[PDB]
């Protein structure tokens, strides 16, 4: 029940029909990502898996758009969505809480596999390195976190 | 500033017409650890590069000069760089500006940021030593980059000498027709440095010079390092400048202990 | 800093969500 | 502190191995020396795949992985 | 042979002889529906083998189906050119591509591998080694039921 | 196997795959069985090359 | 065969419906406690 259709997999319920043109658009849009383009550079290369992340991000903003915000879809499609792994559960869970409605992923909140314990760099606001930035005289050495290339996922901004 | 404050860096080459990382076809077997061909005998495998560094057309603002880069695009001075604007080193020629950021890193260190040895090299080849500071780059292969037509050693000097102009401060030329040698010496260690990897495995000729259609057969021009002057002129000359340059410091060396006291 | 003046900035980047670039 | 790990997606997994495929250049060299590491932890990774293996009433397995 | 199960065949009739056909309906559908719909509408009689390209491939019925317009590019690498007899699709207006003995795989991914010759028909079309012309066409087995001729 | 017994040891819970998960460098997600096998055979096709 | 590269995933296999599986057909009055659940995996998990 995760990613393809077997016996074991329960019928799609009532609301499937009008969200899956955009959730078919989605998926081929991960297919052409999957694939290798033979790039010999290293910063082109993860440049690349930069889009997977991304792609993967949309396709669960969606799905709580239309349950959390809009309300369009009854609770029987978003608990069929989660369990054909249409929307990221534990992305999801974070998006609810107060601070983290607009995060990228989950590998930028988890302290234990940075060097100091930290965030990432792209959960600081960007009210906040503009101003050591005018300490320095010197703008942005920040443009893309390395785990997602993100330009910075934090609320305010 | 004309070429370079005011543009932003173009990108020479697009990454589908950056070459294979496969080399051409030495051996019998590829080896897919060193990614060499193994199983037969290589054939003198050097070649001459398709490409080449265009100074003002192509210099330009780069990342590296918002962020604060001291180091340049070791691919820009090939003519190779695939990123253009988005590169994170820098895309012009080092200049007096420049070359004062680079004081403390470049004992060790050369304009690219590669780390320099101890030894030099049987060949004197890439990169330099932190022992001797060399402004002087050789010049050989220059049969191989004329393609193989003849000219005189004074219109040798002068093709030499154009192409080596807008690499930097050049000191002085001096082409030798009995051994086909070029000593290049320069006003600074990174523009040397920069100009050993900018004109390595070039061709000499001009599109007019009637071989620009054959030219990628050849070898290349070798760009190694200048051994010690021989003649006698020049090594006292050596000595003078040793000298002069030791009193300059013999000034600061007791401004520093006259702020001890 | 107040937040009429934060909602104008986020207005600026341009992709429309995290990966929306500045400058 | 503590925080469980994130589970990233799939399509992150497949990419990395469509990438290694052909390995010459040289941003390469450092994973080469992980490659083989790794043949160490092979027959350890063999038993992990043997015993979760679909038994004939089912028709595909999804299994949790960990991958370098 | 990791090739999938076909699914359509098509006999042509030539003037050297019977070519039989068979394609792939479910992995290829889009150029299936380029030649099953040029054989039945006539566009395809008469045709005769245009260009023979040494060692790679011959080229004949190019006119086109339907508003002079292209083909959904689709590749299944179960399907590959290592053989000859094997049918094309070039990227050009409506054009079959016949493989030829060299089988090379600098066609590939470049064209659209779509359909075999039948074994016992394979000496036919060894003996192209004036040009050959499609008389009659019989298809004998359609997998598109319901779309072809509706 | 009933005449000779080889009891475990209670110190030995440290169990490679929970301190793989540890580090930086694996992380997780969840696929199918026939895609984790055939993974394997392309990357243990690579270490032995 | 020996000259054939293990085969993609997403390619070659991830678009092709399965076959059926071995399911024995249970009796619909014998097997009235059993017959929905017993051919999952992990035929029970999802009951406290
Ligand atoms: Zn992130
Ligand atoms: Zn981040
Ligand atoms: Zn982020
Ligand atoms: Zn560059």
């Amino acid at each position: 029940m995760p990613r393809i259709k077997t016996r074991r997999s329960k019928p799609a319920p009532d609301g499937f029909e009008k969200i899956k043109p955009t959730l078919t658009d989605f998926e081929i849009q991960l297919r052409d990502a999957q694939k290798d383009k033979s790039s010999k550079l290293a910063a082109k290369s993860n440049e690349q898996l930069w889009e997977i992340m991304q792609l993967h991000h949309q396709r669960s903003r969606y799905i709580y758009t239309l349950y959390y915000k809009r309300k369009a879809i009854s609770k029987d499609l978003y608990d069929w969505l989660i369990k054909e792994k249409y929307a990221d559960k534990l992305l999801i869970a974070k998006w609810r809480k107060t601070g983290y409605e607009k995060l990228c992923c989950l590998r930028c909140i988890q302290k234990n596999e940075t060097n100091n314990g930290s965030t990432c760099i792209c959960r600081v606001p960007r009210a906040q390195l503009e101003e050591e930035a005018r300490k320095k005289g010197t703008q942005v050495s920040f443009h893309q976190c390395v785990h997602c290339g993100c330009r910075g996922c934090a609320s305010t901004d | 500033m004309t070429s370079w404050r005011d543009k932003s860096a173009k990108v020479q080459v697009k990454e589908s017409e950056l070459p294979s990382s496969i080399p051409a076809q030495t051996g019998l077997t590829f080896n897919i650890w060193y990614n060499k061909w193994s199983q037969g005998f290589a054939g003198n495998t050097r070649f001459v590069s398709p490409f080449a560094l265009q100074p003002q057309l192509h210099s330009g603002k780069t990342r590296g000069d918002n962020d604060g880069q001291l180091f340049f695009c070791l691919f820009f001075a090939k003519g190779m760089c695939c990123l253009g604007p988005k590169c994170e080193y820098l895309h012009h020629i080092p200049d007096e500006e420049d070359i004062g950021k680079l004081a403390l890193r470049t004992e060790v260190l050369d304009c690219f940021g590669r780390e320099k040895f101890a030894d030099y090299r049987e060949d004197m080849g890439g990169i330099g030593s932190f022992r001797k500071k060399n402004k002087t780059l050789y010049v050989g292969g220059i049969d191989g980059a004329l393609n193989s037509k003849h000219l005189k050693p004074a219109q040798i000097e002068s093709r030499i000498r154009f192409v080596f102009s807008r690499l930097g401060d050049i000191d002085r030329i001096r082409y030798v027709e009995s051994k086909n040698c070029g000593f290049v010496k320069f006003k600074y260690q990174a523009n040397a440095e920069f100009a050993k990897e900018a004109m390595s495995n070039q061709t000499l000729l001009l599109p007019s010079d009637k071989e620009w259609d054959d030219r990628r057969e050849g070898t290349g021009l070798l760009v190694k390092w200048a051994n010690e002057d021989p003649d006698p002129a020049a090594q006292k000359r050596l000595q003078e400048e040793l000298k002069l340059e030791s009193l300059n410091m013999m000034v600061h060396l007791i401004n520093n202990n006259t702020n001890s006291a | 800093f107040t937040k009429s003046e934060l909602k104008r900035r986020r207005k600026t980047r341009k992709g429309d969500g995290p990966w929306g670039s500045w400058s | 502190l503590y925080t469980p790990k994130a589970e990233m997606p799939p399509e992150h997994l497949r990419k990395i191995i469509n990438t290694h495929s052909d390995m010459a250049s040289k941003m390469y060299n450092t994973d080469k020396k992980a490659f083989l590491g790794a043949l160490k932890y092979l027959p350890h990774a063999i038993l992990k795949l043997l015993e979760n293996m679909p038994h004939p009433w089912e028709q595909a397995k999804e299994v949790k992985v960990l991958y370098h | 042979n990791i090739e999938p199960q076909t699914t359509a065949k098509c006999i042509l009739y030539t003037t050297k002889g019977n070519i039989a056909i068979e394609l792939w309906a479910k992995e290829c559908p889009e150029t299936c529906k380029r030649f099953l719909s040029m054989l039945s509408d006539g566009t395809f009689t008469n045709g005769e083998f245009k260009e023979l390209k040494p060692t790679q491939w011959l080229m004949f019925n190019a006119n086109s189906t339907g508003e002079y317009r292209t083909v959904a590019e689709e590749k299944n690498p179960r399907i590959r050119f290592n053989r000859d007899g094997l049918l094309g699709w070039d990227r050009r207006r409506n054009t079959w591509f016949i493989t030829v003995l060299a089988d090379s795989k600098h066609v590939l991914n470049d064209c659209n591998v779509f359909g075999k010759i039948v074994g016992k028909s394979i000496y036919i079309f060894r003996e192209i080694l004036y040009p050959a012309v499609l008389k009659d066409v019989e298809i004998t087995i359609p997998f598109f039921e319901d779309i072809f001729g509706s | 196997n009933e005449l000779h017994p080889t009891l475990p040891t209670n110190h030995n819970k440290t169990k490679l795959l929970k301190s793989l998960k540890n580090t930086k460098y694996f992380q997780q997600t969840t696929i199918d069985w026939v895609e984790a096998g055939l993974q394997l055979c392309r990357q243990g096709h690579n270490m032995l090359n | 065969d020996d000259d054939e590269p293990p085969l993609s995933y997403e390619q070659h296999i991830e678009n092709i419906e399965p076959l059926d599986p071995i399911n024995l057909p249970l009796d619909s009055q014998d097997d009235e406690y059993v017959k929905d659940w017993l051919y999952d995996s992990r035929p029970l998990e999802e009951d406290s």
